[PDB]
């Protein structure tokens, strides 16, 4: 799941 | 907002937006050097330490790898990755 | 520039973003609405009469139809339009 | 050829 864990890094990044 | 996950942050950042480019025909974005250097201006944005960068390179290209066997289909990589994008790429506007 | 140019023109621009947003997955572009609208306001910025575009929603679904069973490669089609279009989906961000 | 059709009238209306 790279995706996933990519797609959730970005959400991080966007707080 | 420690070093190490800056870097897998602004390296997922930079992952998806290679993905855009080459997956889903995003012809409108640049090269991965100047998606480097978006990247790292927006670390400066936040001051961060972007002399800890070291690895952010290869990072990247390896999550950006990852994505291409994901198995997550491109339909459903590119719907995700066109939305949640968009302010980096108005970053990358200026570059 | 005359009438029926004008349509066809805008027609087309309305109908490749909508390509964008179902075909490339552009899920960062609007409704078709406001699309129309950007179509309208682009118009007015040359002084154009938009009083005539009568036919301008359905040549756009038409023109939207026909892409889609054009037989040019997705892949092909969206490499093209996203590099085109850019200038059209800035003038959609302030809608 | 829709698509032809269409990328061409992009191209002509940004002159």
């Amino acid at each position: 799941r790279t995706f996933r864990q990519v797609q959730s890094s970005i959400s991080d990044f966007y707080d | 907002v420690p070093a190490n996950e800056q870097i897998s942050q602004l390296a997922s950042l930079v992952a998806a937006s290679k993905y855009l480019r080459v997956q889903c025909e995003r012809s409108d974005l640049p090269d991965d050097g100047t998606i480097l250097k978006t990247a790292v201006n927006v670390a400066v944005q936040k001051g961060w330490d972007t002399g800890r960068y070291q690895s952010l390179p290869q990072l990247s290209e390896n999550l950006y790898q990852g994505l291409l066997k994901d198995g997550t289909p491109k339909a459903t990589q590119c719907s995700s990755f066109n939305r949640t994008m968009t302010p980096f790429l108005d970053a990358m506007r200026t570059v």
